[PDB]
């Protein structure tokens, strides 16, 4: 199916939103936007050129990727952008 | 103690260009210059953090209507109502390393050295806000940025600003729910005045003596440098002056 959502997560500090466009099982747009810190500040424009367009199922390995690249989100754990970024 | 600048510079009417010096005072700064202290204003407007988009925080049609700026910060957080009843400043320091949470945390401990010089108990603060106990309301929220070389450190007080437009200005998901979130900020927010009765220059004064004692610096008045002038002029006409900017869509650097 074509499908698209939008999805707000409290973390401990702050609030993630998250716009995903689906093509099938593929990320097809992303846009994360909202509450946090997050240095260096353009790692986030990384974080969405990394999921589109990646499967829906290998999110995790992004996210986790992402951070081993060395990412400093204060107050906002690497496991809050996956409910942030998680339907099903 | 080190010399430090103080720069009381302020656009009340254009909060753009005010966050504009902001970045510019921030990104000139060479590792090993004075320190510096800003303090500043806004007139009625919203600010929206960096990673925010203003369609989605904010009613923009009440902003309208009522004449209140919408303007996006180069730091996180944090969407905030501001008027000439809150007192901004900024901190931009040296930084060999890239703890940001040692400058929050310095950062609150000198706001609480300044609020007990006007007798008031107050109290971090988690990482980015201070409160006076009651049970406990928010006075002040603050953000920051760090880099090789530099930390920037920026703060609102409430001294004497109004309540209700904090809540009047946030995008409500039903508009029935406007009352539930309405009651609970006043529960959990107050101006400084509400407890201690002080002028906006009075808290200023506690904040400069609270500030040099704990950070052991002497800050003396300085004016803006042309460098600094310049820097902040582009960045307005390039950058805090564009709606793209301010509608949160702009994610790059244009210098």
């Amino acid at each position: 199916m074509h499908m698209m959502y939008s999805k707000n997560w409290k973390a401990k500090k702050g609030l993630i939103r998250v716009t995903l466009d689906l093509d099938g099982n593929r990320i097809k747009d992303i846009h994360i936007s909202g509450d946090f810190f997050m240095f260096p500040e353009d790692s986030i424009n990384r974080l969405e050129d990394m999921l589109r367009g990646s499967s829906i199922e290998k999110i995790n390995d992004i996210i986790r990727d992402f951070y081993n690249q060395g990412v400093i989100t204060p107050g906002v754990e690497p496991e809050d952008f996956i409910q942030a970024l998680r339907v099903i | 103690h080190m010399e430090g600048r103080l720069l009381l510079l302020e656009t009340p009417g254009n909060t753009r260009m005010s966050l504009a010096y902001d970045e510019a005072i921030y990104r000139s700064f060479q590792y090993g210059d004075k320190p510096i202290l800003r303090f500043y204003r806004h007139d009625r407007s919203v600010i929206i953090g960096y990673f925010q988009v203003a369609e989605e925080e904010v009613d923009l049609d009440y902003m309208k209507k009522n004449g209140i700026m919408l303007a996006r910060r180069y730091t996180g957080g944090g969407a905030v109502y501001h008027d000439l009843g809150d007192l901004n400043f900024s901190v931009v320091r040296s930084s060999d390393d890239m703890d940001i949470t040692s400058m929050f945390r310095t950062m609150n401990e000198a706001v609480v050295n300044s609020l007990r010089i006007l007798g008031l108990d107050a109290r971090p603060g988690e990482l980015n806000d201070v409160s006076i106990p009651v049970g406990e309301k928010k006075i002040m929220g603050a953000a920051g940025a760090m880099r090789k070389g530099a930390k920037l450190w920026h703060a609102a007080m409430l001294v004497h600003t109004d309540l209700d437009m904090l809540s009047a200005v946030l995008k409500v998901p039903d508009e029935k729910f406007r009352d539930k979130i309405a009651k609970s900020t006043r529960e959990r927010v107050a101006n400084v005045t509400d407890f201690v009765d002080v002028s906006i220059d009075e808290v200023r004064n506690a904040l400069i003596r609270g500030f040099s004692e704990t950070l052991h610096i002497d800050f003396r008045e300085d004016t803006i440098t042309e460098k600094e002038e310049s820097l902040a002029r582009e960045l307005f006409d390039k950058k805090y002056s564009t709606e793209e900017w301010n509608m949160g869509l702009l994610r790059k650097e244009v210098v």
